[PDB]
């Protein structure tokens, strides 16, 4: 297979006579797709954790039938609150995300994301605690459709609800698998913190599993057909 | 016609198939010692299996191997080892 070409991997499940596989492979002599080697393959790692917020206090403004991809605070004039608890802020990528990592210190010292509607000022919002990062929550705040949520935590006091929920996702990645690296993992095959995969004859810097990784396989350098 | 045959043995190839072997053999060590049995004798053995029954020497020397009934004898018996081995 020329490199980068590759079609039906995911279906070594069956193969028929004239079985079109590759732009330019073609497959009459019948029987059951085989994978043969390996060279590029990415990986998901789930990825979880818990965020608190700052929402519309003394209103609804969203209700438990909602999941990954919809709304959440919509057209409320002005959120921009005063914070109290700095670090160092880092944003996260998402399909429609900018998440902030406050490491005042070493330590997790603060916690805060903004879906699709908050506005993330980065370094700005550290000097006396004023709830700096002047994000702005106007109207539809919808969230990111590739991560699901629940279990909200309300609490009236004020203004704005600082909430606290689940927020699940996964987020896919790649690796290439030179002539001597083997894999050892096999079909999308669930994968732990401590469970090699892939190696080759340098022990430095071979493929090594982590956070509930799973499999998928996509740059061969040929296919068996029997 | 060794031009029938497929000299195709790409780098990556050629490596893949080495370890493939190496291993095979360092394997055969274990075995004959998770065994004690002899190391040539059971890559003998292999061999014959892998080596189809269409092949098998109908003269082993003239009965030296008992190549019908000495043989599955080892087979089931490594066959009835744990995975692991």
């Amino acid at each position: 297979l020329p490199p980068g070409v590759d079609a039906l991997v995911k279906d070594g499940e069956e193969v028929v006579k004239g079985q079109e596989l590759a732009p330019g492979v073609v497959s009459r002599l019948d029987g059951v797709a085989l994978y043969r080697f390996p060279r590029r393959v990415r990986v998901e790692y789930v990825k979880k954790e818990r965020a608190g917020l700052r929402l519309p206090l003394a209103a609804w403004v969203e209700k438990e039938a909602y999941k990954p991809g919809e709304i959440l605070a919509e057209l409320p004039e002005p959120y921009l609150f005063r914070a109290e608890e700095e670090g160092v802020v880092e944003l996260k990528e998402l399909e429609e995300g900018a998440f902030l990592v406050l490491r005042r210190e070493d330590e997790p010292v603060a916690t805060y994301f903004l879906p699709v509607g908050m506005t993330p000022l980065v370094v700005h919002g550290e000097i006396v605690e004023k709830g700096q990062p002047l994000a702005e929550a106007k109207g539809l705040l919808r969230m990111p459709r590739q991560v699901r949520a629940a279990q909200v935590e309300a609490e009236e006091e004020g203004e704005t609800v600082y909430l606290t929920l689940f927020l699940e996702w996964t987020e896919p990645k790649d690796y290439r698998v030179q002539p001597h690296m083997n894999v050892v993992v096999p079909e999308g095959a669930r994968v732990e913190a401590g469970d090699k995969i892939v190696a080759a004859i340098d022990p430095e810097e071979e493929v090594i599993a982590e956070a509930e990784g799973v499999v998928h396989l996509h740059e061969p350098a040929s296919i068996l057909v029997v | 016609h060794e031009i029938g045959q497929v000299p195709l043995l790409t780098l990556e190839e050629e490596v893949e198939l080495a370890r493939k072997v190496e291993e095979g053999m360092e394997a055969i060590k274990k075995l004959s010692e998770i065994t004690g049995l002899d190391p040539d004798l059971i890559r003998e053995v292999v061999r014959a299996k892998i080596l189809g029954s269409a092949r098998v020497r109908h003269i082993p020397g003239l009965k030296e191997t008992l190549d019908p009934k000495t043989v599955e004898e080892i087979d089931q018996k490594l066959k009835s080892l744990p995975k692991e081995h």
